[PDB]
């Protein structure tokens, strides 16, 4: 009952590297599709499969191939990745096709960034800043701020943890990152998030706050030659305790 | 299940005149289901070079086909169409009637 | 122009003999095949030269993929019918969809299905509902009518898209579809009088016999309009002679706006 | 040349009504779809129209005029969770789905008791940054990006404290520069006259 399952969620590639994106649907649908989504444009169909046992090119097939492995599975292949293939890729399925009214069911998307050189890849620095005493006395509320800075590419997931449990109420994370140097095409990114709690909650000295950032970066088989540490997939975090 | 037997009509393309090349048509229509075999006969012998249209579909769900061959009619030669279908115990012979 | 129509047929067979396709889909404009697809070729292909010349390869490529999907859906649908009828052996499933553009400018559109060559489900695009002939059809009707959006889609396709396709194909094939070849008509004595017409196009023609200026259809034998093989048609009608009294017999033929009378002496 | 056009972005206030337009020029027409896509999430189906008229589904309605080649998606009683992109797409004569570029819908929360203020957060012993928080201002206020290359200013974010049914706008500014101060951090923004600046 999972719907459309595509992997991976994030991937960094060097120009020329190969990559396969997986997609499965458990809805017994017959038609499957691979789309790319880029800023300022409508979705563009790469390849599709109208039924098990047939596939055909969409509007932008060059640089890609597909395999309809069975009724459930439709994989997308980048044999020699190019920087122009940096995009968000969506798999979708429909019960049938060639009919007016049937809607598409989408997977969660796969964000790919293709780079000429991996020396531009950086994990985030993560820091947590405790609330202003003036805010507490003026509003009876307390805002913590988490900053994740200097990362590249924009492949991060930020979460707040209070006393060992992830929280979402009271949280606002920027929906888009800030380019630290807006003029540069490969600028590193910054991301801010806020957690706001009551003053009484912040003033309990046994309440514990953590901001955690999952960064999706390099893996074992990526070649690394820089002096700094290899920017592997990793979690970076920072914490604060309540202040009585 | 309702199976419909083929109607079989044999005719020349043009009003026939002996010694003048023509086409012999056998139009097989109204049958269901679609599997059918059709031969044109000359003096009882099966003609080899015989064309036919693709299976065609009627609005009443039956099927039809046209089988044809070029020929020159003579006074002595007898022509026929031989059709077999699931609704026929034995092939049905329809002779060309001038 | 006179009345023209566009229609697509599908045929599925559940247990076909060796070689025969499980699935066939053919389009027609008037009496002329225009398109063909089957489960053996797995390609949509033109059946008229004026279709091949006016539709770019992208058309055949796209609809080939759609037809491969429609082929599978047709198999699944037939498997469901034959299970619910509890039928063994080979059975057939058929579909016909199409539209007419009448001479006066009005339109019709239709969509229906058959099992073993008999009406099964008939679409009404004005009430947006399906007529079921038995309880297996009734089960299908209930499922299809639950998907209101797909009924609306069929109404739009019949009323708007189909008519636009038909006008497009009529222009493509205008030298064939819009021409007129008048009939050559003669009367033979064989006892019955045979009124025979050949060499005409379009195939629509009206031939009848009048006796002393009056028509009695109950004594006229009406022959079929038959293809001659060269793109034209032939037809005939007969009446039997009264041996005891003379009468004024005349054959009347109407074709493409022209009326003709052959009085027999 | 088939085209689908819809506005890039629309901004409306919580509780109000918004109409998102989509016009199309296509070779043939087999129906028009609307999808909702939350930022970083997958599109999901909202509606399908193929005959003329208005169809309702909860707080959303979708209208189509085939002769004008136009549809709108109508959202009534806007809520913050309606913030998303809305994608229109049309199936042509060949059943090709042609996608509009999407309309980003931004919703301004209704702030009942504005209390605009700029607060200095506490330094972290692990960071050289000073961090300032502009918060609790009315939704008409716009936050300008920084004009100093070593000052970073993020756009405003709407936070919901569910327990208290309380929403607030905020933006964050930071720098490691010696002359950075919260009193001047948001100087390039037009901020409310009554903004509270607590003493350093
Ligand atoms: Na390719
Ligand atoms: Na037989």
């Amino acid at each position: 009952n999972a719907g459309v399952t595509q992997t991976p969620k994030f991937q960094v590639l060097k120009t020329g590297q190969s990559m396969t994106l997986q997609c499965a649907q458990d809805m017994n649908h017959n038609s499957m599709y691979w789309y790319r989504q880029d800023p300022g444009m409508g979705l563009r169909l790469i390849y599709y499969s109208a039924s098990e046992g047939t596939t055909d090119k969409g509007e932008v097939p060059n640089g890609y191939n597909v395999s309809r492995l069975n009724k459930r599975e439709f994989s997308l292949r980048l044999e020699s990745a190019a920087p122009s293939q940096t995009s968000v890729y969506f798999c979708a399925s429909s019960v049938w096709t060639g009919e007016g009214s049937g809607e598409l069911f989408f997977g969660e998307g796969s964000r790919l960034t293709v780079l000429e050189d991996l020396k531009n890849v950086f994990p985030p620095e993560v820091a947590v800043f405790e609330p202003s005493e003036a805010e507490i006395s003026h509003t009876q509320k307390a805002t913590l701020v988490c900053l994740a800075t200097g990362f590249y590419p924009d492949h991060v997931e930020l979460s707040w943890w209070v006393n060992g449990k992830e929280v979402h109420s009271g949280v606002c994370t920027d929906p888009q990152p800030l380019k630290e140097q807006p003029a540069l095409n490969d600028s590193r990114y910054a991301l801010s998030s806020r957690l706001r709690v009551s003053a009484t909650f912040w003033q309990n000295p046994r309440n514990h706050f953590r901001c955690q950032v999952q960064f999706y970066g390099l893996s074992e088989n990526d070649e690394w030659t820089q002096d700094r540490a290899k920017p592997v997939t990793q979690i970076v975090s920072a914490e604060a305790w309540g202040r009585a | 299940m309702i199976q419909r037997t083929p109607k079989i009509q044999v005719y020349s393309r043009h009003p026939a005149e002996n010694g003048k090349s023509n086409f012999l048509n056998c139009y097989v229509s109204g049958f269901h289901p679609s599997d059918i075999e059709v031969d044109l006969l000359k003096n009882g012998e099966r003609i080899e070079k015989v064309e036919h249209s693709d299976l065609s579909f009627s609005k009443d769900w039956s099927f039809y086909l046209l089988y044809y061959t070029e020929f020159t009619p003579t006074e002595k030669d007898e022509y026929a169409c031989r059709v077999n279908h699931v609704t026929l115990s034995q092939p049905k012979i329809v002779k060309w009637d001038r | 122009m006179r009345t023209h129509s566009l229609r697509y047929f599908r045929l599925g067979v559940s247990d076909p003999i060796h070689g025969v396709p499980e699935f066939i889909s053919v389009g027609y404009v008037d009496s002329h095949p225009i398109t063909t697809y089957d489960s053996v070729t797995r390609q949509k292909e033109p059946r008229a030269p004026w279709m091949a010349e006016n539709l770019a390869p992208d058309h055949w490529e796209r609809y080939t993929q759609l037809l491969r999907g429609w082929q599978q859906m047709f198999k699944v649908e037939l498997k469901r019918l034959q299970r619910h009828y509890n039928h063994s052996g080979s059975h057939t499933y058929q579909r016909m969809i199409g539209c007419e553009l009448l001479e006066d400018g009005s339109t019709t559109g239709f969509l229906q299905y058959a099992y073993d060559g008999q009406d099964f489900l008939i679409f009404n695009k004005d009430t947006l509902s399906w007529l079921a002939v038995d309880n297996v059809a009734h089960t299908i009707k209930q499922a299809w009518e639950a998907n209101q959006h797909e009924l609306l889609y069929q109404k739009n396709w019949l009323e708007e898209e189909c008519i636009a396709w038909l006008k497009r194909f009529l222009e493509y094939g205008k030298d064939t579809l819009q021409r007129t070849e008048p009939p050559l008509v003669r009367v033979n004595r064989k006892t019955a009088l045979f009124c025979k017409a050949h060499g005409f196009y379009p195939p629509e023609i009206y031939m009848t016999w009048m006796k002393n200026g009056e028509e009695i259809v109950q004594e006229i034998d009406y022959g079929d309009i038959l293809p001659s093989g060269d793109g034209t048609y032939q037809a005939w009608a007969s009446i039997e002679l009264d041996p005891q009294s003379s009468n004024l017999y005349s054959c009347h033929v109407e074709h493409s706006g022209v009326h003709m009378v052959l009085q027999v002496p | 040349g088939q085209n689908i056009d819809q506005p890039t972005e629309m901004t409306a206030t919580e509780g109000a009504i918004v109409q998102i337009n989509c016009t199309y020029q296509t070779s043939g027409f087999n129906g028009l779809f609307w999808y909702q896509q939350h930022a970083g999430e997958a599109p999901t189906f909202l509606s399908y129209n193929v005959l003329d008229g208005l169809e309702e589904k909860g707080r959303f309605s979708s209208f189509l005029s085939r002769s004008k080649g136009y549809s709108y998606l109508l959202l009534k009683e806007l809520q913050m969770k309606d913030s998303a992109s809305y994608l229109c797409a049309v199936k042509d004569s060949n059943y090709q789905l042609i996608w509009g570029a999407g309309t980003k819908l931004i919703i301004k929360p209704d702030i009942q008791n504005p209390d605009p203020a700029v607060y200095q957060l506490r330094d972290s012993k692990s960071s050289d940054k000073s961090v300032c928080l502009f918060t609790d201002f009315d939704s008409q206020t716009n936050v300008s990006q920084s004009k100093d290359s070593d000052v970073y200013i993020t756009d405003k974010c709407v936070l919901d404290m569910r327990s208290m049914d309380f929403k607030s706008n905020s933006a964050v500014a930071w720098s490691n520069k010696s002359d950075f101060a919260c009193a001047n951090a948001f100087n390039n923004s037009i901020i409310p006259e009554d903004t509270f600046f607590p003493s350093p």
